[PDB]
This record gives structure tokens, sequence and C-alpha cells, in this order.
RNA sequence: UAAUUGCGAUAACGAACGAGACCUUAACCUACUAAAUAGUGGUGCUAGCGCUGGUUAUCCACUUCUUAGAGGGACUAUCGGUUUCAAGCCGAUGGAAGUUGAGGCAAUAACAGGUCUGUAUGCCCUUAACGUUCUGGGCGCACGCGCGCUACACUGACGGAGCUUGGCCGAGAGGUCUUUCCGUCGUGCUGGGGAUAGAGCAUUGUAAUUAUUGCUCUUCAACGAGGAAUUCCUAGUAAGCGCAAGUCAUCAGCUUGCGUUGAUUACGUCCUGCCCUUUGUACACACC
């Protein structure tokens, strides 16, 4: 085969990516250009997993930075920001 | 007394998934606009046996009912309908997320762009095979669209750690922005290129 | 009371709706209809015309739906609730009229001749 | 199922026993431990005589296979109302003929000819190939209407 | 509103909801049996515990039997199970379900909750119905 | 379950009557008859109820060989027409057994 | 002289000698057939 | 390997001898493929058919030939 | 025009027969006449907190279910169009349009088709034998051909969740006192696939080894979507999930029907089968 990596949870558990370098860069600097993007899309992007992404999804949601709404496949969309409404 | 579905309280309510509207969305392409019907759907669903009649306006259609149905299928083998519209559900959503416009307004887009120009039908005729290159006929134009946008966005899923619904919208909005990573795009230069040169 | 049942059908299931005018709770197998009826955009269909008609607060639809499939079903249970309304009001006549409605299809399951692998579908040798 | 069955055994059984006999027809009706077993024969004789056995014998001979029930049983005798629609002997003349001959293609005629005169609106007569005893050319010959199918 | 919802609620928020009431039950002895391969080919249990294997069949089978009646050891065990015939390289599933089902029972009747019948099946009780609408009071406030 | 109507109380009422024919047409004629009677009698019974078809169809290769489509063809359908009557006496009983109008119609008093 | 057994199983007409038929009416599997277009049994007249 | 509330020891009166079950060794792994070898002669030493067919060389139990084999040689 | 189907001409005037009509029924409509299997209302037992709903109760009603009949059959009287003329073409309403849909009622005669072992009769073998009643064994297979069945994997794979019992009780298989959400997946020849192998356990049967089925358990086989190439199918049809009937002591699924899921293309004759006319013909068991 070719060979294979980001490849979690091991990498999930140590600080590598879950510390800082993940969460801010890969989920964080994408959504200045789209302000929501879909959880499945952003994983393809990014080239990160989905379950990766999911935990530090749900490290954000806990801090208020994102908001997520939902759908079965655990599809559904991610967005940052957002207002004066 | 009430209780009640929640929608807003009210006006003119726009369906389509209740999420979005379908009056917004124009076809530039004259030609195009006047087989693409959308006076008046939502996102549920119908057969209608309108039956084949040629040469004039054939029927109605819906762009959206056309591309729920050729993701079930194309493929190949075993799909169903309730997954099928689900995936497409997400789709539209993922698409409005990526553009900030209208997700049916991206799906005319990405359509109206891979409709190619002229094609290259393969006729005997004497002792050999030609191609004189072949009307377009502007249904066809329409299907041929959805196909090649259906066929690149199962064709990323399977090679590529994606679910559909994010190749989906990625190969439509691709095509809905003339770039050539799109499988669908692609193919229509291609099947314009050969029916120009052919001739 | 008040009961008009006049039943439609168009697709498989059979809707039998007896209406006794009141609020505008709606029941589907006599079991609430959003709550069971998740699993929705398509549900919200029925929705439409105890809204949008500008009265809500003249139909307690109750709906029986037993039988097939999920989605077949839709069709049905609309048609009953509008021909009793144009019944009484006939000035109201353009809310069937105007909301669009029918048809069915009717056409299920067809006939096995042998032979076919399923029915016609001859099978398959030079 | 199980009283289609009763039914199921009974009729085939007739067939069997009321075949080659010289005879005409055969209804039969059953009530509780009875049947009425009517035919159309001349020939009702030979099955017939009094007392003795024989009337008895070919109706009682119903009453072993499947049906019914410690009893005597009842036969009634019957004429005919024009052989045609159901017979056995329509069937056997144009048998006894076979036997030892007569042209063949006269007596494909001859009993069209008959019923075509009682009305009929239509008789088919087919009679076997090996005419002449040579290979099977099979006829047909059909006058009026007549439609099986 | 509430009672009439144990009724007409989706199934899945109803079985959800119920099923962290059902934990504080004593009862819950699984012994050994399931350790085999209760189902199909992939059925062990430790992702049992929050509503597993054991926990959902029993509280949603509470939600099925409110809105029917009578069942029996029967009708529970292919209401969720396959037995599908095989074009004869296969399964798709084999679903046992007998043993599973025996067990759900079991503990249901320790409690008091289910009934048993001479020909009837599986019927609930005063204190059946009572836990299960009970519960149902807290579901649909959190809903809306 | 014992529709109650002298004779020292008749404690009898429970019959069942089943018509089972394979013409239609002459089944339904016998059954009418049936109905009459009871009315003229003293006391109404009820009307013809015919429930439910007894189908065997079987799909059978004639056979050649080989017949490989084309199959000739072969239908059973059929019909049971049950028959009450509200009350029981010891006259209906008779009148309805004397006179019976079955030809291929198979009937049977059943049961206490 | 002795006895004997063994190659008990289903039945066939006498109609028709081969073993192997349909047991429901009693005849064997095409003697049903010339069976079936009689009538006889509630049903079949014919046709489908 | 072998774990706390579950065990298997091997028991029964003698003999057998060959080849007998261990109580279904689990024990997998090496000694499960190992095993197979040493029941694949014991089995001969049998005189079974399914010794004789590990003798012969053929497909055990009896495989169709109206196609297939066609990859594995 | 599917239709010498019907019309208009005509050295013809008829006339049969297939087609159609007819029956069947999947569709249907039912407002109804009929009756209740059943649906639905009124009790009574609670639970939310007769108000809102679940359950069963007594033959008390009417009805979509039921079914037997009736009637509604739907078609260019009926609103419509240029037009030898009869027409074709397309459209309203309706619940579907002039072939309303199946081909299931399919003409005669042929092909030395095919059947003597799915069903008798000539006639030879022959005749207390290719009678007889069995018992044991055979439907192995270096390769070809066929049908069929499962896969290659996310529209997926896993687990749990949306003659027949009651119920104590069982690894599966069984014996009886007894009437579509969410853990899991990481696109991996694997958590794919189940091939093959081996030991051992119950039942069918007298027996399961070449020739039962179900398998606990463990070996973990090829195959990365299939060449030269093929078959059908014109919307509930292709294609896909299952079930019951028959088969049947057992038996891979045969053959076979019911429902369930549900798509794409349907102009035309632009390799093959056919039809009528047309001409030529050296053929005539017929371009083999």
């Amino acid at each position: 085969k070719k060979k294979w990596s980001k490849k979690s949870m091991k990498d999930r558990a140590q600080h590598a990516v879950i510390l800082d370098q993940e969460k801010y860069d890969r989920i964080l600097k994408e959504v200045p250009t789209y302000r929501y993007v879909s959880v499945s899309v952003l994983v393809d992007r990014l080239k990160i997993g989905g379950s990766l992404a999911r935990i530090a999804l749900r490290h954000l949601e806990k801090e208020g930075i994102i908001k997520p709404i939902s759908k079965h496949s655990k599809q559904a969309i991610y967005t940052r920001a957002t207002a004066s409404e | 007394t009430p209780i009640p579905e929640e929608v807003q309280q009210a006006q003119t309510e726009i369906k389509l998934f209740n999420k979005w509207s379908f009056e917004e969305v124009e076809v530039k392409d004259a030609s195009l606009v006047d087989y693409v019907q959308v006076r008046q759907p939502i996102f549920v669903a119908h057969t209608a046996g309108r039956y084949a009649n040629k040469r004039f306006r054939k029927a109605q259609c819906p762009i959206i009912e056309r591309l729920t149905n050729s993701l079930m299928m194309n493929g190949r083998n075993n799909g169903k309908k309730l997954k099928a519209v689900r995936i497409i559900k997400h789709t539209l959503d993922i698409i409005n997320v990526l553009t900030d416009q209208n997700p049916i307004q991206v799906v005319v887009d990405a359509i109206t762009n891979t409709g190619p120009r002229e094609d290259t039908t393969r006729v005997g005729g004497g002792g050999a095979a030609r191609r004189q290159a072949v009307d377009v006929s502007p249904l066809r134009r329409v299907n041929q669209a959805i196909a090649l946008l259906t066929i690149g966005a199962r064709e990323a899923a399977f090679r590529n750690i994606k679910t559909i619904a994010e190749t989906l919208a990625e190969e439509l909005i691709n095509a809905a922005k003339g770039s050539s990573t799109s499988y669908a795009i692609k193919k229509k230069d291609e099947l314009e290129r050969v029916a120009k040169s052919n001739r | 009371a008040v009961a008009h049942v006049k039943a439609g059908k168009g697709l498989i299931k059979v809707n039998g709706s007896p209406i006794t005018l009141v609020e505008p709770e709606i029941l589907r197998f006599k079991v609430y209809e959003p709550l069971l009826l998740v699993g929705l955009d398509k549900f919200s269909n029925i929705d439409i015309r105890v809204r949008v008609t500008g009265g809500g607060h003249v139909s307690q639809v109750y709906a029986i739906r037993q039988a097939i499939a999920k989605g077949l079903v839709a069709y049905h249970q609309k048609y009953v609730d509008e021909q009793s309304k144009n019944e009484l009001k006939k000035a109201f006549t353009s809310y069937d009229r105007t909301l669009l409605i029918a048809d069915s299809r009717r056409p299920e399951p067809k006939k096995f001749g042998g032979k076919g692998a399923r029915s016609r579908f001859q099978k398959s040798y030079r | 199922v199980a009283d289609g069955v009763f039914y199921a055994e009974l009729n085939e059984f007739f067939t069997r026993e009321l075949a080659e006999e010289g005879y005409s027809g055969v209804e039969v009706r059953v009530t509780p431990t009875k049947t009425e077993v009517i035919i159309r024969a001349t020939r009702t004789q030979d099955v017939l005589g009094e007392n003795g056995r024989r009337i008895n014998e070919l109706t009682l001979l119903v009453q072993k296979r499947f049906k019914y029930a410690p009893g005597t049983i009842v036969l009634y005798a019957e004429r005919v109302q024009d052989r045609g629609l159901s017979a056995v002997a329509q069937a056997e003349s144009m048998k006894f003929k076979l036997l030892n001959g007569l042209a063949i293609r006269r007596a494909a005629y001859g009993v069209v000819r008959y019923v075509m005169e009682s009305g009929a609106k239509g008789c088919e007569v087919v009679v076997s190939g090996k005419l002449r005893a040579a290979r099977a050319k099979a006829m047909k010959f059909a006058d009026g209407f007549l439609i099986h199918s | 509103m509430p009672g009439v919802s144990v009724r007409d609620v989706a199934a899945q928020d109803f079985i959800n909801a119920y099923a962290s009431f059902l934990q504080r039950q004593g009862k819950l002895e699984v012994p050994g049996y399931v350790d085999i391969v209760k189902t199909s080919s992939g059925n062990e249990m430790p992702p049992q515990d929050a509503e597993g294997w054991f926990y959902k069949r029993a509280a949603s089978v509470a939600r099925h039997i409110y809105m029917r009646k009578q069942v029996g050891v029967g009708k529970l065990n292919k209401l969720y199970g396959g037995a599908k015939s095989r074009g004869v390289r296969p399964y798709k599933h084999i679903d046992a379900s007998g043993s599973i089902n025996r067990k759900v029972l079991q503990a249901l009747e320790k409690i008091g909750i289910v009934e048993i019948s001479p020909k009837g099946g599986r019927r609930i009780s005063e204190n059946g119905q009572r836990d299960l609408d009970r519960i149902a009071a807290q579901t649909l406030e959190e809903d809306e | 379950v014992e529709e109650q109507e002298q004779q020292q109380q008749i404690i009898k009422i429970r019959i069942t009557l089943t018509s089972t024919k394979v013409k239609q047409l002459e089944n339904v004629s016998s059954n009418i008859v049936k109905n009459a009677e009871q009315h003229n009698l003293v006391k109404k019974g009820p009307v013809r109820l015919p429930t439910k078809v007894l189908k065997i169809s079987t799909r059978k290769t004639p056979n050649g060989e080989g017949s490989k489509t084309w199959e000739t063809y072969e239908m059973r359908i059929h019909k049971r027409y049950i028959d009450l009557e509200a009350p029981v006496q010891i006259v209906k009983r008779i009148t309805q057994i004397t006179i019976e109008p079955g030809v291929d119609v198979e009937v049977v008093v059943a049961s206490n | 002289s002795h006895p004997r057994r063994y190659g008990k199983g289903s039945r066939q007409c006498r109609v028709c000698s081969s073993h192997t038929g349909l047991i429901r009416k009693y005849g064997l599997n095409i003697c049903r057939q010339c069976f079936r277009e009689k009538a006889n049994d509630i049903g079949f007249n014919k046709f489908r | 390997q072998n774990p706390t509330h579950y065990k298997i020891p091997a028991w029964f009166l003698n003999r057998q001898n060959d080849i007998t079950d261990g109580k279904d060794y689990h024990t997998l792994a090496n000694n499960v493929e190992s095993k197979l070898r040493d029941d694949l002669e014991r089995l001969k030493k049998i005189r079974a058919h399914r010794g004789i067919r590990h003798f012969w060389g053929l497909r055990v139990r009896g495989q169709h030939t109206k196609t297939t084999g066609r990859r594995r040689a």
C-alpha cells in the first residue's frame, strides 16, 4: 500500500494535535473564509479524521467559540461565530 | 387551541425543505431556462407520466427531483430513497454554507455550465464509422449534466475518505465556479471539444 | 356531532378521518402528529392547510394511517379534510381548487407471467 | 380445501367407471349419505334390474372411497335431451364404427352431418393420422361455426 | 400531554429518556449468558452499559407494550430481529433471540411490571404503566 | 350464543349453515330461498354473509419437453356462503332439509 | 415368506404409475394436470 | 490465553487417546494452528475417510466439480 | 389500425375462423342493496395533570376494510381544429383515454421438432424373462458449457434498537409440566469475503461416510467490479429485500405465486425475427 497518517485516537490523546495546533489552525482558520462549513467537508479539506474532528469540535463547542447544529449520520454544520441580532 | 408546527407566524410560507426559496433562482441561459421549471416546487417528490412528446417543449421537470433520483441510482446498486433524500438535504445545506447563496441557484449554475453545446454520436455509413456532431436537445443537456455531476460525486466518495453529501457539494460548487477540478465541467469541455472538431 | 368522511386514497394506506372541529391538534394512529412523525420534511406537507388558509382553529384532524412503507400515505390524509369543508362552505370552494391535490398512480403491483424472473424479465441467454 | 377434497376425489372415479360402457353421461349430486347418480342411458338396463344387485351395484360402487356413511343409496333413470352437450354415446358410436371399420373419411363427414341437421351451430370432428395404416397426416374437418376458444 | 406522550413521542427520544430511569433498578443481572455471542456475528456487550443490549431491550419493550399488548416471549424476539432465508451463501443476520428475550422478561417479572397469561401473552400491570407514565412527565418539558 | 325463543323452552339454537359451490350463479339463487323461509316461519333470520376466498392457483410446465415459456394456464377461485338463522326451531330445521336445491351446492347442517 | 419393509413415503395415483407426485388430492404430478381440467375439486375450471 | 472466572481443563477417564477435545482449546493462536497439524496425522492413524482424504490430498468435504478450484492450484 | 380491424373503391356477392367484443382481474368509484368477519362510537380499569389518551367489555349502528350484486364502465353524442371522404393527430372534464393495461379466450397446417421414462395402442425382445421383492452402492471428475447463488465493500460491514404457541427453561440446533436511531468502522484484500480444512453436538431416518440439514469452534481461499463478449426491460415494468405455497422421511432451489422496495431510456425500424404487396427464380424434404 501507499501509507497512512492522521490516524487518531493515539494522536488525539498526545499533545501534538489536541493542545493548540489542530483546533486553532484547522477548524478556526478555515471559518473566516466560510461562515459555516459542514463537518464532513471540513474533514476532507483539512485531512483530519471524522472522529478526530468530532472531539475538537466538541471542546470548541464548550468554549462557545463554535456552534454546531445536527443531522443523524453525525453530519451537520459547524459555524464559528456570529452577530448582533 | 394551538400548539402545532413551528414555522413563521405566517406570510407566504417558503417550503423546499422549509429552508429555502425557489423563485429567486435565475437561469441565465435563455434557451435553458425554458426547460427548467421552477414555477412552484418544494422538495417532496412525485412521479407523473407526462409522456415523451417531442419537438416543442416536452414536459414538466424539477431540477431537484432529478438530482435526488440520479444519486440513489448512480452508482451502482442498492440505494434507497430515504437515505438518498437525506444526503441531498444535507448537501443543499453544505452548498449554501460554502457559497453564502441559495442552494437551488448553485445547482442551476452547476448544471448550466456542465451541459455541453454539442455532442458526438457514432454513425456507421458506407464503409466506415464517422462522428459528424449531433444535437444537444435541451432536456438531454440537463440529463447529461446531472449524470456527470452525479458520477463525479460517486467517484470521489468511493476513492477518498468522505461521505457523499460533501463529495456531491464539492463536485457541484466546483462546476458552479467553472473549475476543471470537477469531473462534470471537465467532461463538458471534452465533449464540446470533440464535437466542434469532428465536423 | 360533526363527522364528515369522504375518503380519498392514492397510493396504498387507508386514511379514515372523522373530524370534530375544535383546537388544531392532530393525531395519526391516534398518536400526536409532529412527535411521531419525526422523519420529516414531507410530513410538514400535511400541515400547510391547517395553517395557510387563515383557519387554524377549525380543524382537529383525527387521522389513522394503517399499513405500508412510511412515504405512500401523505396524499390520502389531505383529501378528506378538504372535501368536508367544501360541503359546508361552498365559497371555500377555492381552497380545494387552489391548493393543488390528486393523483395516486393506482397501479400497485403488476402481474406475474411465468418464466419472467421477477415477472416479464425473461432471463438471460442466447 | 377439505370440503373441496371430498369433491376432489369423487368425479374422476365417476369418470373412470363411466368410461367405455355403451351408455350416456353421468351427473352426480350428493346429499348426506346418498348419491343421486343420474344416467341418461338406454343401456341403463344393464346397470339396473331391480332388487338383485345390479342397480345398486354401480352406485354402491361410489360408496367406498372417500364418501360416506352407513346407508343405502338411490339411482334414478333418465331419458336424453339432445345427446351432443354431454354423453358417452356421442363418443362411443364413432368408436364402434372405428373398430371393424367403414370409410374413415365418410365417418368424419357423417357424424358432423347428424348433429348439424339437429342444429348444433357447429360440429368439429378430428380423426387420428394413420389412415390406411400409412403415416400420420392427422385430419380435421368442421362445418358451421363452432368455437372451443 | 405527558401520559399520552408515553404513547406519542418518537421512540428513541422516549427510550433515551427512559433508560436513565431504568438504571436505578437493582436487578439487571446478565449472568454470563450474553458472553458467547447473543445475536448475528458482532454482538457483544461492553457498549451495552449506557443503553445497550440488555437495557434498551427492556426500555423500549415497555414503550412498545403500552401501545400494543398482548405479547409473549415470541412476539418480542423478532420485533427487533431478522433471520431471513438465505440465498445460501449469506447470512445477513441470525438474530437468535430466544435467549435474549428470556433475560429481559425475567427481570421484569421480579420487579412486578409484567404479568403472564395462560393463552394471551405478556400483559402490562398497574405497576407497569405507573412508572412509564410518571417518567414521561419529565420527558415532554425537555423536548419543547 | 343461544338466541332464546316454548317446547319446554328451546335450548338448541346455534345453527351454522355453510354452502360451498363451484358456480356462483347457481349458489346465490339457493341462498336467497333460505333467507325468505326464516322470515315466513315466525321469526326472522339474517341474510347471506359471504366471507373470503380459497385459491389454489398452481403453475405447471405442460410438458414437452422443453417447455420453457408460455405455460398453459389454470385458476381455482372459490367461495363460502355462511347463512345463520336468528332462531333455530324444530319446524325451521325440517322445512330447510326436506326441500334443499343443492345440485353441486354442498350444504352441511352443523352443530349443536 | 418371512416379511419385509422400507421405502415408505408419499403417495401417487393408481391411474398413473410414478412415485413422484403431489399429495393434496392424491395423484402424481402430471396426473394432477389431467385432473386439473376436472373439477371434482371446488376450483380449477380453468384457465387463471 | 486463560482468564479468572472461565477455565477449561481436559477431563474424561482414560483413554480415548487421539484426538480428544482438551475441552475446546482457547488456547487459540499457535496452539490451535499447530494442534490441527497433529489432528490431521491423528485422523490418519484413525483410518478415517477424513484421514484417507488427508492422504489423497483432495478437497476434503467433497466440493462441486461443475466448475471450480481454478485459482486454488 | 397490434388487427382482410373498419371504411371507401372494385367482377363480385357472400360466408367461417383467429383478432376484437366475450371472461379474468390489478387498477377504480361508491355514493349504495346485502351481511358481518372488522373498522369506528358508548362503558369500565387507570395515567398525565371522562380534560387528554391506552386497554378489553356487551351482536347497539352505519362504512372506506369484507365480499356478492348493482349501477358508475370513460367515450371525440359531449365543448373543439384544416379537412376527396370514414379517419388520423393533439386537448377539456374526470379517476384512466379511442391500441384504457396484462396477454392469460390465440386460426388452420406444418417441423419425421420433442415425449414410448411427465400418457395409453401397434409390433419384436419375449413369456412361472429387459418378472419379482429388495439390500447395500452410485447423480467421482486433469477440462468445456449452461442456468443460478454470494462477493469485491459506505447507496457498506457489526451489534442493538424502530401446523403453530402460551411459559418454566437453552451455546446454536432445542426439550416440555402444559393449551429506521446510535456504540462500532477508517475505504482496510480488512471489523471485507466466506471458500476450504478439522475435531465435536442434536434432530429427520434403520442408516448422514462417496450422498441430510442446522453448527459450537476454529482454519481464514480465490476474487480490487470482471475479456473476446450477452440477455431483457418501454414506469410499479427493468433491478433489488423477503415470504409462503408446492417439492419434501431429508435436501442446496427448483419450479412457483403473494407483498414489500423502486429507477432509467422509450424517437423509430436508422444486426435479428415477421407481415403483406412487388419482380425474378435454374430452388421445391426447399440457400444447411
